[PDB]
């Protein structure tokens, strides 16, 4: 990964976020809780689907024969031709192992990238009412309610409502 | 409150432009393998040319009978094709293929020959239709009796339309040179061709060849494409296979080689021998050879695109 | 955007700061500001100037006709040739459609980067003395003065001297 | 303090790898669609052959008389021009107008034959000069008087330079089997070549063609490359007609075929029949078949590539 | 760089580091420190490694001649092999220098990455008893020893256990 | 604690995306200059032709004695090598070579032609044996009398084996129509040839040509497959060159041009007229003809692949 997420000081994944690609998981009294962020989730699937589009190509590029399978024609004329087309074979087989290797790259640091942006972003909600674990967790030093939780998931909590008292802790 | 991303049991492996089999969650093919057996011809005015072969939809063997005035989007070439009834060949035969298979079909032109002073009705027993017959499209041009001279003769056609004439004639060589004077008699046998564009000639070869149809006698076919407007003279003294109808090109179209059946039922635009590749991927690893609008084709089997995240599982 | 800055957290840009390309907005006592940074904006352009140079390029490798345009050549020669031709651009425009849509992409994400890298640098140059608002904005709580403002886009601003007073607020 | 980029009003739309159509600051082009309708020919040695077909420079018709022993690193092939005046054409005619057209020009040389008992002074109305003149590097043998024999003749020309000889030769198509006679007797008549790298024989083949320029004549244009200290030999009988000077080629220049103007005001190294391509840009949507040093064909029409970063306004 | 680190807030790199690519250097009270970080070093190594295994490659497709280099084929048809030869030369040229250029690109951008993913995983082992100085150095605030120092090398220095005594200061 | 990156005194400079002639720790080549100057042939039978040209193989010019049934993975042309012993040439003669480039050699079959009122044993001071001699694998037909007639003969041969058999015959050239009359007789002399595939025939052009290992006259040398099971007849009356053995191609190998020495010391796939190019480098800036297995040729001479980060020193 590029972004240092996602294996990542995040040490793995969850075979249980059946809801979306990324989500919230929370500990705190009232029992325990998981959910899926969409806007991200989405803002990932939505550049994959992008590319998807994009390679998924129709040539209106028509061509014909200039070969004969039934009745071979001159061996001069015809060694040229193979010559040509296995040429062009090589840079298309090429072309297309590059393509997927460099696009296959590029999806997983975007994936990578996507994950960094909203843990961030979660971040800079919490300012000093919450300090950094390091495995992609939040330490809450003012014990958020699932009220509160749904306040930082649905980016609506409070930046200076919890702060003394949290930053007190 | 922490945060992470799904993952899965099991993953798709992916290369990378750093690593080799990395599992991702989700991934999709590249690389059409996937054939089907048909022409797939919904839509499309198709013509399978059987037992017909492509060059003889000009000069009319049997075979050919229902094929000389054919209409077409999509021209199928068989296998057991054959352009000829009395054993001979096509001079510069490929490009007129290529030639016939994008013309859209052809139109037929009598070009108004009349003949003064030799015979017109020559047969064979390889060309069979009431009995023995000929070319449909040609004439076979004797000596008036059994041996005889053959006045040199002059026939001309001028291209009155707007597009390109093809223009078809033929050689004739015997099994002997007994044979040739019988059909044109004695001596050196020339024939000559010229247009705006066309400098040529041809002289006979009488000698025996292998048994080909139960004949030793071959006959050469040779062809020009002539010009609006432009005009073609035939000098010639025997030995000679006269254009009937001239033939002309109907638009556009495409041809192929198959051995495969025709479905309308499906649709397709890329094509080869053992079928139709219906396919919205960039890539192919069926046929190099395919034609029409079709996928690349590379040596790859399978190229997987990653369409999610690195899969860990814990 | 790749580096998560640039629509961002950042949720939009300046149609005035037509002085350039990344800058410094400020609100004190004195009124009101805007200036641009020069290193961030230049590297930037620097960078995209780079790619430039190196597409705008000219080719030494001369061709000459293989083909006939008053009189055409012979039909099977010249279905080989237009064949080799067709197949050749096929290619072409393969190579110019990913070169620049690839080039786009990598050029839209180091302006992101770039960002991304000036936020993250005056945030070190404000240790404690300051906190993240989270729309890019640093909540100064020591009341810069003007001076104090181009200290920190000079790059000189102090990493003590207002501290403990910013601390006890 | 805050802190944010800039942004416009009025963004340029691009292509991403995964997106399209997203909004930058700024783009600019990167194919170029713009052509310049004249040949761009400032710093060049030009020779605009107009009327002059390229092949005739080599034989010499009344058209080609200034372009005998041209020299140049450009040269522009007119639709108006000509190759010939008595009507007939090149064997082998496209490779040959591919080696002249980067030969950098040609440079005449005297073969030195010598004639004893044939006539040598053949002329036409078709090749106007005095009045009926004909090929200036060619000469028209024939019998001595209006009937006669053909002695069978053995010309031969060593190439005593250290590059490789241009030879031409004709052969002549005459209208009847009388007319052959006429100007060279009666008979079988036999043109055979041979050097250290060639084996070929003609036969010419009287009959009637379509009247151009007035007649029904032909005549064969054949050619080969002499290396040095290599020799030619001639065996012939009538119906030749014989190089005077053969032709060596200057040096190195490109050729093209345009209906443009030349013009000295402007360079440029990329070339079509419509004029000059002028452009930084690595790509071209003008004409796939530009010659010299040009941007790549590519099929669309227009590719921007970003020059500055996404553009967002509140 | 595309990670703002390696030059850089980083403004340079050590030529006595000669044990791996990324490293500690620790200033304290029993003298002075450098040592390499394996981790993150080889994950770098493997990457490249892993780029370089993938170029250098072996093509299966055998060609022949089609040319006569003792005696000439007949001019037409060798204009046409000649044009489509420098044709794919042209092709092969520009799908190299676009490959390598791509690549190092990327391979310098991931080493800008690695470092980054270090640091920021450092940063999150010291949570408050240490703070930025910005030039990728840490100011503690607690005096480590040297065995406090390879426990944050080593990955095992406490999150809490310098806390409150660093915290007072 | 401080952390940084390595560094060193002297960098690698290469080229990204966005920069040139960056500083790197470290880099590696891609394109390969370092050639080889011998034929790496270590594990391959390799025939080394010498002065043995590859078509004569076929014919059997005296030179190739010892090369008339060769096996090879690898077949070695030399620019010393010749065809041809009486002077002549091959029609459509590179389609032969690049055919027996890879047909991993050839294996000789006795057509079993038997005569019956002729010569048979023409011979030359150019075929130099035991004294005069002839092409091994050919027979030199003539009249049985320093005059004589040619009675018009009839010769076939079937291929009866699962491989197309290589056919030759030659025409011979006389330096006069004296010296073709004095060993085939006077007259027009005809050879035809034909299969269930081939259609064509050949006249004599007798003349005086350059002298060439000291000889006047010429041979064409021709050639067609004959498939499995399919029939070729020599319908002549003279002037001919029969074949006395057919060729089959043994299987599979690679032909090369070479001025170097072989070496079965080194191994490798990728050879050129100067060597040998071993390498794992995806390109070559060698030699754009290179054959066999070759990394890609490339106009760069080099081209760095960064193998660290940024070189920052302070
Ligand atoms: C117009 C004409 O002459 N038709 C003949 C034809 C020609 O003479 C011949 O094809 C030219 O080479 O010959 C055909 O009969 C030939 C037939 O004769 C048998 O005796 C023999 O056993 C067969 O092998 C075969 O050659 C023909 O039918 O084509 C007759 C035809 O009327
Ligand atoms: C050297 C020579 O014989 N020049 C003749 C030339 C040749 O005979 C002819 O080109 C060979 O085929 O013939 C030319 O006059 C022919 C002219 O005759 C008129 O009667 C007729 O009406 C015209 O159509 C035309 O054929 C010629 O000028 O080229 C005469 C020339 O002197
Ligand atoms: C089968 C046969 O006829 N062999 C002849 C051969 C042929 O006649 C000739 O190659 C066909 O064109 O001629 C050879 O001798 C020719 C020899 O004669 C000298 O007088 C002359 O000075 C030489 O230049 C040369 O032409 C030959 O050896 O090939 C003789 C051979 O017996
Ligand atoms: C050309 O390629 C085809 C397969 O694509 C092969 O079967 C054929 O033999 C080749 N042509 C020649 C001249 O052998
Ligand atoms: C896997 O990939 C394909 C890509 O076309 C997609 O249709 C499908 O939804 C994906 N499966 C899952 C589980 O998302
Ligand atoms: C052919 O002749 C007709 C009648 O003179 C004329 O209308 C037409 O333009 C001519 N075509 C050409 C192109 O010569
Ligand atoms: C080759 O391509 C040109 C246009 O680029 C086209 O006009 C021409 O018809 C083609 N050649 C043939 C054989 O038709
Ligand atoms: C837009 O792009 C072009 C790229 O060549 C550049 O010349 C121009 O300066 C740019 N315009 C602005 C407003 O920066
Ligand atoms: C041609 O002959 C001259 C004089 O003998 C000589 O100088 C020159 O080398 C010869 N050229 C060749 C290559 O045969
Ligand atoms: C083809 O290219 C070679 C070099 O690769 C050159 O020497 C040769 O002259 C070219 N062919 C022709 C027809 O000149
Ligand atoms: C430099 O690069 C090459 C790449 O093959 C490698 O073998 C070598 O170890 C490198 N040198 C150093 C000092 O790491
Ligand atoms: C050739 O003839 C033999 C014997 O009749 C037979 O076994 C073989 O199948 C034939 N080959 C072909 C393909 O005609």
């Amino acid at each position: 990964g590029l972004f240092g997420a996602i294996a990542g000081f995040i040490e793995n994944g969850w075979e249980g976020l059946i809801d979306g690609w990324y989500g919230f998981r929370h500990q705190n009294a009232q029992g325990e809780g998981t959910a899926a962020d969409y806007k991200s989730t989405q803002s990932a699937i939505d550049q994959i689907t992008g590319k998807l589009n994009r390679l998924i190509e129709k040539t209106n590029q028509q061509f014909e024969l200039i070969d004969n399978e039934f009745n071979e024609v001159e061996k001069q004329i015809g060694n040229v031709i193979n010559w040509t087309r296995d040429s062009i074979t090589e840079v298309w087989s090429y072309n297309a192992e590059l393509l997927v290797a460099m696009e296959n790259q590029h999806t997983i640091d975007l994936a990578d990238s996507e994950m960094d942006k909203l843990y961030e972003r979660v971040k800079r909600q919490l300012r000093e009412n919450a300090e950094e674990d390091g495995t992609g967790c939040f330490e809450i030093f003012h014990k958020c309610d699932d009220d509160c939780m749904a306040s930082i998931r649905n980016n609506t909590y409070d930046h200076s409502k919890y702060r003394e008292e949290a930053m007190q802790n | 409150i922490c945060l992470g991303h799904h993952a899965v049991s099991n993953g798709t492996k992916v290369n990378t432009l750093t690593e080799r089999g990395v599992e991702v969650v989700n991934a999709t093919e590249t690389v059409e393998r996937t054939n089907i057996p048909r022409i797939c011809s919904k839509g499309k005015r198709t013509v399978d040319l059987g037992q017909c072969g492509l060059l003889g939809t000009i000069t009319g063997p049997p075979q050919c009978d229902q094929f000389l005035e054919f209409s077409a989007d999509l021209i199928i070439e068989r296998r057991e094709g054959s352009d000829v009834c009395y054993p001979g060949k096509f001079v510069n035969e490929e490009a007129l293929r290529q030639i016939l298979r994008e013309s859209g079909g052809i139109d037929k032109e009598a070009m108004g020959f009349t003949y003064s002073g030799i015979r017109t009705n020559g047969a064979t027993s390889a060309c069979r239709r009431s009995g023995s017959s000929f070319y449909a499209e040609m004439k076979w041009l004797l000596s008036n009796t059994d041996n005889a001279a053959f006045p040199q003769m002059t026939k001309s056609y001028k291209n009155t339309r707007k597009s390109p004439a093809l223009i078809v004639w033929g050689i004739h060589h015997s099994v002997s040179t007994a044979e040739q004077t019988k059909l044109y008699g004695s001596g050196n046998k020339l024939v000559t061709v010229g247009s705006s564009n066309y400098q040529q000639s041809f002289v006979p070869s009488p000698g025996a060849r292998p048994q080909v149809n139960g004949l030793s006698g071959r006959i050469d076919f040779h062809w020009l494409m002539l010009n609006p407007n432009d005009t073609v003279t035939f000098s010639f003294n025997g030995a000679f296979i006269a254009p009937d109808r001239a033939s002309f090109l109907r638009g556009k179209s495409m041809g192929i080689q198959s051995g495969v059946q025709v479905d309308a039922n499906c649709e397709g635009d890329c094509y080869h021998s053992g079928g139709t590749i219906i396919s919205n991927l960039p890539f192919q690893n069926i046929d190099s050879r395919a034609v029409g609008k079709c996928p690349r084709y590379v040596k790859q089997r399978s190229l997987l695109l990653a369409t999610g995240m690195k899969n860990v599982p814990e």
